[PDB]
């Protein structure tokens, strides 16, 4: 499981089991997921249809870049009024259904998607003002400096889902950057993320992904770009991360996984870092029984 | 029942063993040879003769009854007369030697080497090393079964 | 000087019991089990296994005169076992009066009581009393503040030596009066009462071993501080004319005797026995008494009690070891 | 830990393996570190069967048990404290002859380590409840136990010892006259 | 018993 | 990254004190090109210096020329590799064992205890030769 | 004086083999118990000296005699924190696997990294001289696994971007 | 942080149930079961996906076996997986409850205390039992405060089942009383009675078991419903179908009629020995509140047959003593229950428990561990 | 248990 899912496999496996059989049930419930979001999935007044509720602590920062109108884009045909707050809802009906074919499947998808669904408008707006501005370089490719600096501070975004992890994006001349701003707690996981960050800086070096985007990392003092920014900054625990993309990097038919990897960044990055624990338990559970071998041949019998 | 740590009874024997002539009032309880014979060993380093200050300091040995500066002072001259010596004459001089001497030698190396940060320690692993290699295991267990306080 | 290992003994033995004919002996393995080993063609085997204890046992002894056995028990007892007209054995219990279990034992030369060290303060003696169907013991508690190591005998049942777990190694008096012994005017002392301390002659480090020379005088023991000292006395109270120690290089020994007036035998934690000569006028080790000094000698571990032969009351010319690792040998002079 | 002898057999084993492998804690805290802190304490047993098990802290746990009847379910002082209670109903007078004889019977006594360990608690109870804190004069209590290698059989020793006295006089007896008659109230003879 | 002495 | 993991991962196991010769002369003439300047990952990097100051600190007998050519081998690294720009990861103890092991070079010994020592006071000349 | 090491394990090995003269011994205390004196410290006769070693502050060898039992603790050289959490841990992992050694200790002893503890039987049952040779590859196999873990570690850390980057 | 939802999790040797607090229904059900094989062979599987694995090579093992834990490395494993995959949780903004079996030795609490506090840097954990859980689950509402504490509790694993005769929300440690039997034991007599008669292993064992498997007040005076109706052998299909016969009417008697496979004690003579052990003054009320628990304890109709059972068992003996006496005593009144919860009441009553705030208080804090250590719990 | 009773 290295590289982790961009969704809800308990509410995919839910839609595709209602789906495809018909008998309904009770259901209320509710779920857990990271940046500490809430789902829930009630079933208060038919069994047959489910009203399926969304909690961020970002949404009214979310919906000031804008966001309804992506949701309403890609929906419409199941939207629904917040039911009691929860930040976001939706309701959908098991009966009024298209049919069972790949649509079935690609709907339950894009349900299980909807928080890296939720969190694409502000990368979508970004790359939209990342392509006009490269038209606008076209038709003036002087001063490139200039409209650089007028457009910093001026296309840029933030986001603080969390309460001190929080992701800043702007784009630039013929390419966009990204930085998150993380926080470690225990040590050993601190030294373990420094190492992985080190790793990553020196990872673009092969040739078989040199095409990767470029990324670079500090400890506690971070860049002077976003300094100005309410985050918290010069912090010895507090590591951040820059990530930098050209036009490929975003193109057409892959930035929709170009996103969802950018998101489950920091989940993969932790989830790697017990992974590695647990190898160098194997390792060492290997190394003893090495040492009993020799003890035992050291022993006589 | 309850659980109180009843010793009070049956008391220990601690003193009885390790014979104490301390009984002295000279040298462990006024410090006054300690302080005529390191000025010696001293003015032997400085003339560069070390090994007859080193013979002559080792004559008289003090007790860790309650005292520990005096001790202390007697260790940080014996590690620095043990520096200034070269890295040759050892052997001739631990076998030009007694025993009970060697046995004080590596007793006051092995309380050197319980604090590095303070001394070098690697002069005390080779001199401890080459007493080893002359005399053998003998001294080792003859220090270790000696008081437990010195 | 002359390797002549026997038998291998899988277990530890800690001793080996040997017999007045070199046929059989008895030994332990680290358990309630003593075995009984008969002397086979060039060889040995398990003759009889008593296994009658329900803890470990210490030490044992072989009583010649009567054919007799005696065994400690970490249980706070000991067994004395009598060879019946047939093949079998007689057991009896000895529930000496005790409060810890038991570390050492041995007979008397006459065959008459024996002596049992214990892990308290206190040392007792034993003697099958007449009159009656069981044993009777004495205690000595005055001195020996802390446990004990090992004890040794005198020509006469008197004059028995200790040496104890304090850096010091004591001498009292096992004389009854009932019994039919007697002591006599001796230059350790007069008129031996029951306990009569006489001397301490303290040492340095744990005294794993005392002995007696074929005389009377001229004690000597050795412990866990790599020396042997041996003492000359000339009068019970005032100290002894000459205290001579020695000192050596090699780890400590125990379990040591005396091959003669003079010469002296001794081993133990050192693979390999050694060889010292031990008079008024100076005492000093010679040589050992192996080829050199898997492993380069016979022993591969601890040596433990080490017993000397017939030869001479004066001179035994020979000795056995028989190691915690088995492997029980015998080495001539 | 794992090991199960549900079988009806395998009791006497494990009966065996007790008096083998047990001995009381003279010091309850000092043996569960050293349980805790070192692998020493952990012995290997094996079976009639041929397969071998490990055993821990139950070799010095099940004397407690013994000892703290709470720990099995019954709601008791223990032992220490039930003969200390028992001594102290009676007469001033008779406690410390009592105090200096203390005699044992029955092979569960012979669990090592169990005199002295009684022994001890003894005085911690006295300590305690008599002389709330004052060591001056504890030493002066003269406390001595009672141990022997016979304990094993010392009910059948007396039992042979009064037979051998009472074997004289029938009269002390129930003869099986005077049975059909007041039997069972003759049995009433014994104890008023 | 709770007499501090005696009962 | 194959390569420089191999010959980490042999010179951690490898004990022949003429062996790692070799091994030392690749590495020598590996840092020496400019070209191949901060081709060792940064952590393999630092477990290899590691290394180096353990096995200069702890070095077997006197009787081997291995911690003068360690010392030959390092003098060029620091000047052509990536720990050089940054803040150095480890100097401190670096610097600290290279005066032990020259103040216990007995300056009366012959000709291989000058060499080591210059060798050594070569090492300690370092451009920016950070101090606390 | 350079290469210290071998010095200080001549002279570590000399003083353990010296110390290691145990001896049954029947405990004086309760009954018939056989418990290891050095660690219950309730019988000053019987502990010895304490000795020490050392050829830096940053490591030492702490030793503990008696005529029972016998006790040797150690403490590395750990400089760097990431060390220190992968000494730890593995040490750690290796006294909870104390029971295939027969030797190791369960917890370690404070202001120190492990612990060794040795007693009469073992000496009886198996040598001696190849049990220090063992603890002596121990005392340098430690620090040759922790680079080797730090390299192996640093691979993962290696094939994980690399799969992340290409996933991307 | 003591806000949030806290996470109930219970491992079992027949199944892994997992999900979140405040909900009516359980969530991540699935049998425990893990699977596996520049280089790091990583790659693993759990639950229905290790199930439908070992098709291209991978291998399979089960974790914990007679309700003990065996391979924490494995354990572990399933836990990351588990957490990381199935649930995208916090470990550290959320707090756990775990359950572990009256007989978990501390040993193995310390260390999946440990393994939990230092892996994956938790906040609040709070282990307990599954007696008191499955207990607290027996009640409907849970607020009107008539409810009843005092019970005898009763919990068939699929590895091992165990009695425990809770007395007012206080645990008892001697009167417990366990048997290796109805578990998957069951199975196997099933799958032998089957592989002697009928070649075409345990899968459908299983499933012809949760079928149609059923208890009968008696066997002998039974048997009598088959030698009439041939109806009641079934036809149950994968692949084909197999004649059931008679083990749907068989296999569960092996409670009540026990030493039929790998001797024991029947149940209620086990349960009234329990009772009996257990003090006087709270016999009359664990003879009245006897819950169930375990998949393999909902029979049809098991609860009649126990109470039966049992009913006649205490009758009889009170007949004794009061023809010996000869007064009239009062027939103490034996009941059973079972209200849609024997099958998982442990997750249930946890879930109850933990929607209390003395839960964040109850709950083991990361500082105590980092300042006493991996000591911090010893025994219930 | 076999007290008639208790126990
Ligand atoms: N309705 C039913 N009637 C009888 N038996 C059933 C029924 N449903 C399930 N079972 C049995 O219960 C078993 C599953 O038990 P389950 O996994 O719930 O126990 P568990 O809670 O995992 O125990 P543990 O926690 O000790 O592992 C199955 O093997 C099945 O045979
Ligand atoms: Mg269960």
């Amino acid at each position: 499981m290295l590289s982790l899912d961009y969704n809800n496999i308990f509410i995919y496996e839910l839609l595709t089991e209602r789906f495809s059989s018909e008998n309904p049930s009770s259901i209320d419930q509710v779920v857990t997921d990271f940046d500490g979001v809430t789902f829930h999935i009630s079933t208060p007044e038919e069994k047959t249809k489910i009203l399926i509720s969304l909690s961020m602590k970002c949404y009214p920062e979310l919906v000031n870049y804008g966001t309804l109108d992506l949701l309403k884009q890609i929906y419409g045909a199941y939207v629904h009024e917040p039911e009691m707050g929860y930040n976001f809802s939706i309701l959908i009906d098991l009966q009024q259904l298209p049919a069972t074919d790949e649509e079935k499947e690609q709907l339950a998808m894009s349900i299980s998607m909807l928080k890296r669904n939720v969190l694409a408008a502000p990368f979508h707006r970004a790359f939209t003002k990342q392509a006009e501005l490269a038209d606008l370089a076209r038709k003036d490719p002087e001063n490139a400096p200039m409209l650089d600096k007028q457009a910093t501070s001026q296309e840029l975004m933030a986001i603080h889902y969390r309460d001190e992890e929080t992701i800043v994006l702007w784009p630039e001349h013929d390419r966009v950057t990204v930085v998150f701003s993380t926080k470690f707690r225990e040590e050993t996981d601190r030294i373990f993320g420094k190492v992985f960050l080190q790793e990553f800086v020196d990872a673009r070096r092969r040739p078989a992904i040199q095409t990767a985007p470029q990324v670079l990392f500090s400890y506690r003092d971070p860049p002077l770009e976003i300094r100005d920014i309410q985050g918290i900054q010069k912090g010895d625990d507090f590591g951040f991360v820059t990530f930098v993309l050209f036009e490929r990097h975003f193109t057409p038919q892959n930035r929709e996984d170009c996103i969802s990897h950018i998101q489950v960044f920091r989940n993969t990055l932790h989830f790697h870092i017990k992974a590695s624990k647990a190898y160098m338990h194997q390792r060492m559970r290997k190394r003893v029984a090495d040492f009993q071998k020799v003890l035992n041949r050291a022993k006589p019998d | 029942f309850r659980t109180l740590d009843v010793d009070s009874i049956t008391e220990p024997v601690l003193t009885e063993q390790d014979i104490f002539p301390i009984r002295n009032e000279t040298a462990e309880q006024v410090q006054a040879a300690v302080s005529q014979l390191i000025p010696q060993a001293r003015s032997a380093i400085q003339t560069g003769n070390a090994l007859q200050g080193l013979k002559t300091l080792l004559s008289y040995v003090p007790y860790g009854n309650d005292v520990q500066e005096v001790r202390t002072q007697y260790l940080n001259a014996f590690v620095d007369v043990l520096s200034n010596i070269r890295a040759a004459d050892i052997p001739a001089f631990v076998k030009e030697c007694s025993t009970e001497e060697i046995d004080n030698i590596v007793n006051f190396i092995y309380r050197g080497l319980a604090n590095p940060q303070a001394y070098n320690s690697s002069v005390l692993l080779n001199w401890h090393e080459k007493v080893v290699e002359i005399s053998g295991i003998g001294c080792i267990v003859r220090v270790l079964n000696s008081r437990p306080d010195l | 000087a002359t390797s002549q290992v026997l038998h291998i003994l899988p277990k530890p033995s800690y001793e080996h019991a040997f017999n007045s004919q070199r046929t059989e002996f008895v030994t332990t393995t680290a358990t309630n089990q003593v075995e009984l080993y008969e002397q086979d063609g060039n060889g040995w085997k398990h003759a009889r296994t008593f296994s009658d204890h329900d803890k470990i046992v210490t030490c044992v002894d072989w009583a010649p005169k009567s054919n007799r056995i005696v065994t400690c028990s970490q249980d706070r007892n000991a067994y004395v076992y009598e060879k019946r007209p047939d093949g079998t054995w007689k057991q009896t219990l000895v529930l000496l009066r005790l409060n810890r279990a038991a570390t050492f034992v041995r007979w008397s030369p006459n065959e008459d009581k024996f002596a049992v060290g214990s892990g308290a303060r206190v040392i007792s003696v034993c003697y099958f009393e007449q009159e009656n169907d069981w044993w009777v013991s004495k205690h000595l508690k005055r001195p020996l503040r802390s446990t004990i190591l090992s004890l040794d005998w005198h020509p006469n049942n008197v004059l028995l030596a200790a040496g104890c777990a304090d850096r010091k190694a004591y001498v009292l008096s096992a004389y009854v009066r009932d019994v039919d012994a007697k002591p006599e005017a001796s230059v350790w002392g007069s008129r031996l009462p029951f306990n009569t301390v006489c001397a301490e002659y303290p040492s340095g480090g744990w005294v794993h071993a005392v002995g007696f020379s074929p005389s009377g005088n001229a004690l000597a023991y050795a412990g866990h501080d790599s020396s042997v000292t041996i003492a000359y006395p000339s009068a019970p109270e005032q100290p002894p004319r000459a205290l001579i120690t020695v000192k050596l290089s090699q780890l400590p020994l125990r379990s040591l005797l005396w091959a003669n007036e003079s010469a002296i035998v001794a081993a133990g934690y050192n693979y390999s026995p050694i060889l010292l000569q031990g008079n008024e006028s100076g005492w000093a080790h010679t040589r050992d008494l192996d080829a050199g000094t898997s492993l380069p000698t016979v022993h591969q571990n601890m040596i433990a009690t080490l017993r000397p032969y017939a030869g001479t009351p004066g001179n035994i010319t020979a000795f056995t070891s028989s190691g915690t690792d088995g492997r029980v040998v015998l080495w001539t002079l | 830990k794992g090991y199960a002898f549900n079988r009806t057999a395998d009791f006497e084993t494990v009966r065996e393996m007790k008096e083998k492998l047990c001995y009381v804690s003279y010091d309850l805290e000092l043996d569960h570190k050293l349980s805790e802190e070192t692998t020493v304490l952990m012995r290997n047993y094996t079976l009639p069967d041929g397969r071998v098990i490990k055993v821990g802290s139950e070799r010095y746990e099940c004397p407690e048990c013994l000892f703290q009847p709470h720990l099995v379910g019954s709601e008791q002082p223990g032992l220490s404290e039930f003969i200390f209670d028992t001594i102290q109903a009676a007469d001033v007078d008779i406690r410390k002859y009592l105090y200096r004889a203390i005699v044992l019977s029955g092979g569960s006594s012979m669990y090592a380590g169990l005199p002295s360990r009684l022994e001890k608690e003894i005085k911690q109870l006295w300590f305690e409840r008599v002389l709330h804190g004052d060591p001056a004069r504890l030493p002066n209590f003269k406390v001595k136990i009672e141990d022997a290698p016979r304990r094993r059989h010392a009910v059948f020793i007396g039992g042979a010892v009064l037979a051998d006295i009472m074997a004289q006089n029938d009269h002390m007896w129930v003869s099986k006259a005077e049975w059909e008659e007041y039997g069972v109230r003759a049995l009433d003879k014994l104890g008023p | 018993p709770a007499w501090l002495a005696t009962c | 990254g194959i390569y420089s993991e191999g010959l980490v991962f042999t010179l951690n196991r490898e004990k022949d004190p003429r062996s790692r010769m070799l091994i030392l002369k690749q590495l020598f003439l590996l840092f020496t090109t400019p070209a191949t300047y901060e081709i060792f990952y940064t952590n393999d990097l630092n477990v290899l210096i590691d290394i180096f100051i353990r096995e200069i600190n702890n070095i077997p007998d006197e009787l081997s020329d291995l911690r003068y050519a360690y010392l030959q081998v390092l003098i060029p690294l620091l000047e052509n590799t990536q720990v050089r720009h940054p803040p150095h990861y480890k100097t401190k103890c670096i610097v600290d064992a290279v005066n032990n092991v020259l103040i216990s070079h007995s300056k009366s010994s012959n000709m291989e205890d000058a060499r080591t020592t210059d060798v050594a006071i070569r090492v300690l000349e370092v451009p920016w030769l950070q101090q606390e | 004086m350079s290469n210290t090491l071998r010095p200080y394990l001549n002279a570590v090995r000399s003083t353990l083999t010296a110390s290691l003269a145990l001896e049954e011994f029947s405990s004086e205390i309760v009954e018939r118990q056989s418990q290891p004196e050095v660690e219950v410290g309730r019988s000053p006769e019987i502990l010895l000296k304490p000795l020490v070693v050392s050829r830096n502050e940053q490591e030492q060898c702490l030793i503990e005699s008696s005529v029972n039992s016998v006790r040797f603790s150690i403490r590395i050289k750990q400089v760097d924190e990431i060390e220190r959490i992968l000494v730890r841990k593995f040490m750690q992992f290796l006294m909870g696997r104390a029971e295939s050694f027969f030797i190791l200790r369960r917890k370690p002893v404070q202001g120190y990294d492990i612990s060794f503890l040795i007693t009469n039987y073992h000496t009886e049952e198996m040598l001696k001289h190849k049990l220090v040779d063992f603890i002596i590859e121990f005392m340098e196999e430690v620090d040759a696994e922790i680079s080797e873990m730090k390299l192996f570690l640093n691979g993962r850390a290696r094939l994980v971007a690399e799969t992340y980057l290409s996933c991307f | 942080a003591s806000f949030n939802v806290p996470i109930i999790m219970d491992n079992g040797t027949g199944y892994s149930k997992l999900g979140y607090a405040g909900n009516d229904a359980p969530s991540y059900v699935f049998p425990t079961v893990i699977a596996t094989r520049a280089t790091e062979d990583l790659d693993f599987f759990i639950g229905n996906d290790a199930l439908k694995k070992a098709s291209a090579g991978y291998s399979l093992d089960y974790p914990i076996r007679h309700g003990q834990i065996e391979n924490w490395d494995h354990m572990e494993r399933f836990w990351q997986q588990s957490l990381f995959k199935y649930l995208r949780c916090e470990p550290e903004d959320h707090y756990f409850l775990l359950t572990e079996p009256p007989l978990n030795p501390p040993e193995n609490r310390e260390n999946t205390a440990e393994i939990m506090f230092e892996s994956f840097n938790c906040a609040g954990l709070y282990i307990a039992v599954q007696a008191v859980l499955a207990l607290a689950a027996s009640w409907t509402s849970s607020k009107v405060t008539d409810r009843s504490l005092t019970g005898t509790v009763v919990d068939s694993g699929d590895g091992v089942t165990h009695i425990i005769p809770v007395a007012e929300g206080y645990v008892i440690g001697s009167s417990i009383k366990t048997m290796p039997l109805a578990g998957r034991d069951v199975t196997y007599f099933v799958q032998s009675l089957l592989r002697d008669r009928n070649e075409p292993s345990l899968k459908t064992a299983e499933r012809i078991k949760e079928e149609c498997c059923y208890v009968c007040p008696d066997i002998v005076k039974e048997f009598s419903r088959f030698d009439r109706e041939p109806d009641r052998y079934l036809k149950y299909a994968s692949s084909t179908t197999i004649d059931v016969g008679f083990e749907r009417f068989l296999a569960p008697e092996i409670f009540f009629n026990p030493e039929i496979a790998s001797f024991l004690t029947p149940l209620p003579e086990l349960v009234d020995n329990v009772v009996q052990s257990s003090p006087i003054d709270v016999r009359k009320g664990l003879y009245k509140n006897i819950v169930l628990s375990g998949g393999s304890t909902l029979f049809k109709n098991f609860g009649n047959r126990l109470q039966r059972d049992l009913k006649r068992i205490v009758d009889e003996r009170i007949h004794r003593s009061e023809m010996l006496s000869g007064a009239k005593s009062g027939g103490v009144d034996v009941n059973v229950i079972s209200h849609k919860r024997q099958r998982n009441a442990v997750w249930f009553g946890g879930s109850l428990l933990a929607q209390t705030p003395e839960f964040g208080s109850y709950c083991h804090t990361k500082a105590d561990y980092e300042e006493y250590g991996a000591s911090i719990a010893r025994r219930y």
